RNA sequence: CAGGUCUGUGAUGCCCUCAGACGCCCUGGGCCGCACGCGCGCUACACUGGCGGGGCCAGCCGGCGCCCGCCAGGACGCGCGGAGCCCCCGCCGUGGCCGGGACCGCGGGCUGGAACGCCCCCGCGCACCAGGAAUGUCUUGUAGGCGCCCGCCCCCACCGCG
């Protein structure tokens, strides 16, 4: 609740803000020439989708909470459609090594705490989240 | 000697466990089952048309 | 903003209209040597237009284009890599490419390939079916 | 009650005595989107909201098969610009625009022995009313395809050219054609 | 998804008397409803506002007709799984169209406003009978069949 | 074919104003049509009119954005 | 006397199984049974082609054998689950496999 | 005439292992990923009694079924028939030829040969 | 019904083969070779569209964590999990173009005794700008659009069962 009472898309933009402004999760720079994921023809020319991906990244980490998620798993929400073959388009979810590298950020910016299997948000990372998402509003 | 060469593994051999045959043997569940000879014996195993 | 209508560079009048990226795909298999965005790290602004480019921008744009590691961008971004007869992953545009086919394709005469006689008489190699549809105008090929 | 909440839904009106009991605008509804059986029995669909039937005729040629929210969206586009141009009601001008865009006249062999000719025929007012949804839907489809101007900007002008009856809107001109073939073996 | 082996277990009784349910081909909206402040939360997200833009008007579309102030006072945990986004929203706007009126006690007035909600949108208080179609073995759909070659 | 697609407007960029202000209404491929220019580019155009407060934004969407001006008269 | 047991019962025929059921149920009495588990039946699904040659129609014809399992739990001595098995009526081709 | 950078004869003079570092995907898991059969081996082994150590320069010929046999650098220069299937078809190994399979390089097709 | 299967069947008449076997194994290639004509499908022919992000909704019925890698993949560990379309914002601006993805030039990988299979990346950038005469399928959760499951499966589907 509040993280919902905020539109999730003005949450996403602001906090890749948030997360630049603030110097949190720090872009990797060697994102610069990855493609998001297999499906993806053309690339990110965004220029800020590190920062983008991260923000959803960590809201969705808030928002399952105590259910815990895992690398593979980020990138199953993240699937798109992979075209340009004569076989018809079938579902392709994301490169792991991107999605691991915004994981391994929260873990030191206390945003992460490991759990059974897939880590789990923090505390200390819960409040920072939903903080921003009343603040926000 | 043919007995060092005899059937040298080269594949595995999958028949119908009612009729021996090679072809269609089936692996979808438990049942190694050719698929015609399954229709023949569908009824013993209690398998049944809707 | 003072503008080059057509930019000569690299052997392809380069429309100014266009997108950079679009616009440099024109250029042979350059425009996509950055897998259609990799100037944005190393130089010019990714979405600036084509006849936005300055001289400097040029310059700058060419030295990583002719050399790989100038920024450091991996093998995976160029094109041959092993190289039979170089042993370098330099990526391979401009003239070179059009040179390349043949160059393989006399190595692939050379050597009594299967793949090169199918070459040398035009037909296709694999692509599973081939009497079918292979067929384009009363011939294949 | 506003037809997309926007666009004030009033006491809409219908000019036509024929085209009067077969269009609908006393259920019109915000979103039509309405998830009805308007397509049983053989009459249910004369009670449906005008502006649905051509939201529904918008999803067509298997490019856009099934999309009506995408449909709704040019439908609701596509009323801001009519209202913009004529600064009235576009369910006004939408219920003008499909009475006279309806062929008055059709012809029909009427199995006469072999002669196939086709001899003219009155036309059903719920038919005229589908037509007349059709005509300005496929031919807002023709002014677009590869054109600049995008469906949107094509389907307000349909509407607001059929309205008139000027001959350029692909809706009259059908009209007008379909008559003409009508007295010519009347 | 659809259906799960507890109702409702995120939130469990908490002054929540009133349970109703809105089904729409393969959607069902589990319902948990209280009389609390007036707003509503659907999955956990508010129910005035929704992702999709052209359906928040339709998720909305019962609640001004029978009674905003009547709505106003009842707080809703409604909980829709399985089905579409489309499907869901037509499945929680009958389970809202039906909490209320549980709720309000059945009375002339409230048979008043259960018949002006009926009448305005049908099928409102009514799940959708239809339900998706089997393919059979003539073609890719439950009447499509494969293209005749040789007639 | 509308091919100039870089703000190219550099002595018609008052004559490409008139023309969008004669208009009551516009629309960004309108625009396009009309005159000789990208949609693209009015994408750009449209952003300095919006601003300086000559035309209003009465429907919006990443696909069709409509701009009605305020006055003009 | 409290160690815990758990029972499956696997049928064929929904019926025959449905009758250990009750049987279970009745001589559950004596050593406080739980209630039974009806679990969701995973079907062993069979479409084969009924032509055993080509010719003709592609046909379909298609044979499910649903198999139907029931799940006990009773926390009671060996003894004592040993004498509900054996009391409660038996019906053939009915299976009960008892797990600790 | 310089393969992988090598003038020429510099490649001719290794073994697999000295060359596979600098090798292509598919000759990396074959050799060193997965290992090669002894039959196999036993053709190496049929070379290195048929090398210089076989007596004269006149050809010892050498005719082997088996067809997918990555070649090293030691058959550079070296000329053997391989069964298509029905004719054992000489083929020159040659530094182009190493560092990829001896099964392509002898053909069992008919080349189509259409136009009838 | 001379429909089709003796090439599913310790089904089977009768003839042939029977030790250099029409037994059975072992190897390598064949069925996938293409001057061609055709049947079933798939992807296209773009703005009702692609492309870059952001949300996120399934059923048949089904598990994952960690790190390494551009992916592909792999090692490590363990009890479990889930689509597209669509919606919101951007970019293109009617150009075979940022439509479309066909061969081929490499490269990196997998299943593998073994590619002659598949996968991914970096090139490449095939026709087709809506199909003649002809015909096919189809009525409510229906057609179509849009994905997923499962079968045969060492690997593989554009196919079929769903």
């Amino acid at each position: 609740s509040s993280v919902t009472r905020v539109p999730a898309d003005v949450f996403i933009n602001s906090f890749a803000a948030h997360l630049k402004n603030r110097g949190i999760i720090k872009c990797p720079a060697f994102t610069d020439y990855v493609k998001t994921g297999v499906s993806r023809q053309y690339a990110p020319r965004d220029a800020d989708w590190f920062y983008i991906k991260a923000a959803s990244v960590i809201r969705h980490f808030y928002i399952s909470g105590s259910h815990s998620i895992g690398v593979a798993g980020l990138a199953r929400k993240y699937s798109s459609l992979q075209k340009g073959k004569t076989t018809p388009h079938h579902t392709k979810r994301a490169s792991c090594k991107v999605i691991r590298s915004i994981v391994s950020q929260f873990l030191g910016q206390k945003l992460l705490i490991a759990g059974e299997r897939g880590r789990h948000i923090s505390p200390n990372g819960r409040k920072m989240v939903e903080d921003f998402a009343e603040g926000l509003q | 000697m043919r007995e060092t060469e005899f059937c040298t593994h080269i594949a595995h051999k999958r028949e119908c466990r009612i009729c021996g045959n090679y072809n269609s043997v089936y692996r979808k569940y438990g049942l190694f089952i050719c698929r015609r000879c399954f229709k023949e014996n569908a009824g013993k195993i209690g398998f049944v048309k809707l | 903003n003072d503008y080059r209508d057509l930019l000569r560079m690299f052997n392809t009048n380069i429309q100014g209209k266009v997108v950079l990226e679009c616009a440099l795909v024109g250029i042979k298999g350059i425009g996509r040597r950055f897998a259609n965005v990799a100037l944005k790290k190393a130089n010019i602004d990714v979405h600036k237009r084509a006849g936005e480019l300055t001289a400097a921008e040029e310059d700058a744009l060419m030295k990583v284009l002719e050399d790989p590691l100038s920024h450091g961008i991996p093998a995976w971004m160029l094109n041959r890599n092993n190289d039979f007869e170089s042993g370098k992953d330099m990526h391979i545009l401009v003239n070179t490419i059009a040179s390349t086919h043949r160059a393989d394709l006399e190595r692939l005469r050379k050597t009594r390939c299967e793949r090169g006689v199918r070459h040398h008489h035009n037909l296709k190699v694999r692509g599973q079916h081939t009497k079918s549809t292979g067929r384009r105008g009363h011939v294949v090929g | 009650v506003a037809l997309f909440n926007k666009w004030p839904l009033t006491d809409v009106k219908c000019q036509d005595e024929s085209l009067e009991a077969y269009i609908s605008i006393d259920n019109h509804s915000f979103v039509p989107h309405s998830a009805g059986r308007w397509s049983a029995k053989r009459f249910r669909k004369a009670k449906c909201p005008v502006v649905e039937r051509l939201t529904n005729s918008l999803m067509m040629h298997g490019r856009n098969s099934g999309k009506k929210l995408m449909a709704m969206k040019t439908v609701g586009e596509a009323f801001e610009l009519i209202n913009l141009y004529t600064g009235k009601n576009p369910v006004q001008v939408l219920v003008d625009a499909v009475a006279n865009s309806g062929p008055r006249e059709d012809s029909c062999r009427i199995g006469k022995g072999g002669q196939v000719r086709r001899q003219s025929v009155d036309v059903s007012p719920l038919r005229r009313v589908n037509i007349g949804i059709y005509n300005i839907a496929t031919g807002a489809r023709k002014a677009a395809f590869r054109k600049v101007r995008p469906f949107a900007e094509c389907l307000a002008e349909e509407i607001m050219n059929a309205a008139a009856g000027a001959d350029k809107s692909y809706a009259i001109s059908q009209r007008n054609s379909v008559e003409r073939i009508a007295v010519s073996n009347r | 998804d659809l259906l799960e082996r507890n109702d409702i277990e995120v939130r469990e009784r908490d002054k929540y008397t009133v349970h109703t349910l809105g089904k729409k081909k393969n959607s069902v909206a589990v319902a948990f409803v209280k009389a609390g402040k007036g707003d509503i939360l659907v999955n956990n997200v508010p129910l005035a506002l929704v992702r999709p833009e052209i359906l928040r008007t339709k998720v909305s579309e019962p609640i001004m007709i029978l009674g905003e102030s009547l709505f106003k006072g009842l707080d809703m945990n409604i909980k829709v799984a399985g089905g579409g986004h489309v499907s869901q929203i037509y499945a929680v706007r009958q389970a809202i169209s039906r909490g209320v009126l549980a709720s309000v006690k059945d009375e002339a007035a409230r048979s008043e406003l259960r018949a002006k909600l009926v009448s305005y949108d049908r099928q409102l208080v009514v799940s959708d009978p239809r339900r998706c179609e089997a393919k059979k073995f003539g073609g890719r759909g439950a009447r499509a069949r494969r293209q005749k070659s040789y007639r | 074919v509308d091919y100039p697609t870089l703000f190219a407007d550099e002595a018609a960029m008052n004559e490409a104003l008139k023309f969008i202000k004669n208009s009551k209404c516009i629309t960004h491929t309108q625009i396009c049509e009309r005159l000789r220019v990208s949609v693209a580019l009015a994408k750009r155009v449209m952003r300095q009119l919006v601003k300086s407060g000559d035309f209003a934004i009465v429907s919006k969407s990443s696909r069709m954005t409509i701009f009605k001006n305020m006055t003009k008269k | 006397m409290h160690q815990k047991y758990t029972i499956i019962v696997v049928g064929k025929d929904l019926k025959l199984v449905e009758r250990y059921v009750k049987s279970i149920v009745k001589e559950g009495r004596a050593f406080g049974i739980s209630g039974p588990c009806r679990a969701p039946v995973r079907r062993l699904t069979i479409t084969t082609r009924k032509s055993p040659c080509g010719e003709g129609t592609n046909t379909w014809h298609r044979f499910e054998l649903r198999m139907y399992k029931r799940t006990f739990w009773v926390t009671c001595g060996g003894n004592d689950i040993s004498t509900i098995l054996s009391k409660t009526v038996v019906i053939p081709g009915i299976q009960v496999t008892v797990e600790v | 005439p310089n393969f992988r950078g090598v003038e020429v004869e510099k490649l001719a003079t290794m073994k697999i292992t000295d060359i596979l570092p600098k090798l292509n995907a598919r000759c990396r898991r074959r050799i060193g990923k997965h290992g090669l059969s002894m039959k196999h081996l036993r053709f190496v082994n049929k070379l290195r009694l048929r090398r210089a150590a076989q007596p004269s320069q006149k050809p010892k010929i050498v005719r082997t079924h088996l067809r997918d046999m990555i070649i090293f650098p030691e058959m550079i220069g070296m000329t053997v028939s391989v069964y298509n299937g029905r004719q054992f078809i000489p083929v020159e190994i040659k530094p182009p030829m190493v560092g990829r399979a001896l099964r392509e390089y002898s053909m069992s097709y008919k080349i189509v040969s259409h136009g009838k």
